[PDB]
């Protein structure tokens, strides 16, 4: 006669991830490589967003 | 070139009012502080008033409190001193000075008046 035993499936080989590009960086060099610094008392308070 | 023009000088009846004008060329007043210094013949220089780069606060000397006013205009790059209720001891030569900038961050009670 005819009978059914089970199923068969192909497995994926690798994985890939994508994202909308990386051009939009936070300005960080101007803080680390700054022309001048702040004093021991008082300090500049910068906001990054 | 950094050049400052002091105009409006004159001799007026005591107790009257007059407005002194200063012209700044080569830079912008909005980023710097100004000093007004008077010097009488036969005497030493006498500090009068200052204006900060941001215009948040104003300081005068005790001899000029409540009688003169200082003002600035960023649009035309012009500096105005309002002299009111003049007294005979005010005979001096007034100089308009330029102080350091917020461009160069320095501690409080700022240091200024390097060229005028």
């Amino acid at each position: 006669g005819i009978y059914q035993t089970s199923n068969f499936r192909v497995q994926p080989t690798e994985s890939i991830v994508r994202f909308p590009n990386i051009t939009n960086l936070c300005p960080f060099d101007e803080v680390f490589n700054a022309t001048r610094f702040a004093s021991v008392y008082a300090w500049n308070r910068k906001r990054i967003s | 070139q950094v050049q400052l023009v002091e105009s409006g000088g004159g001799v007026v009846q005591p107790g009257r009012s007059l407005r002194l004008s200063c012209a700044a060329s080569g830079f912008t007043l909005s980023s710097y502080g100004m000093h007004w210094v008077r010097q009488a013949p036969g005497k030493g220089l006498e500090w009068v008033a200052v204006i900060s780069y941001d215009g948040s606060n104003k300081y005068y000397v005790d001899s000029v409190k409540g009688r003169f006013t200082i003002s600035r205009d960023n649009s035309k790059n012009t500096l105005y001193l309002q002299m009111n209720s003049l007294r005979a001891e005010d005979t001096a030569v007034y100089y308009c000075a330029r102080g350091w900038a917020y461009w160069e961050l320095l501690p409080d009670y700022y240091y200024g008046m390097d060229v005028w």
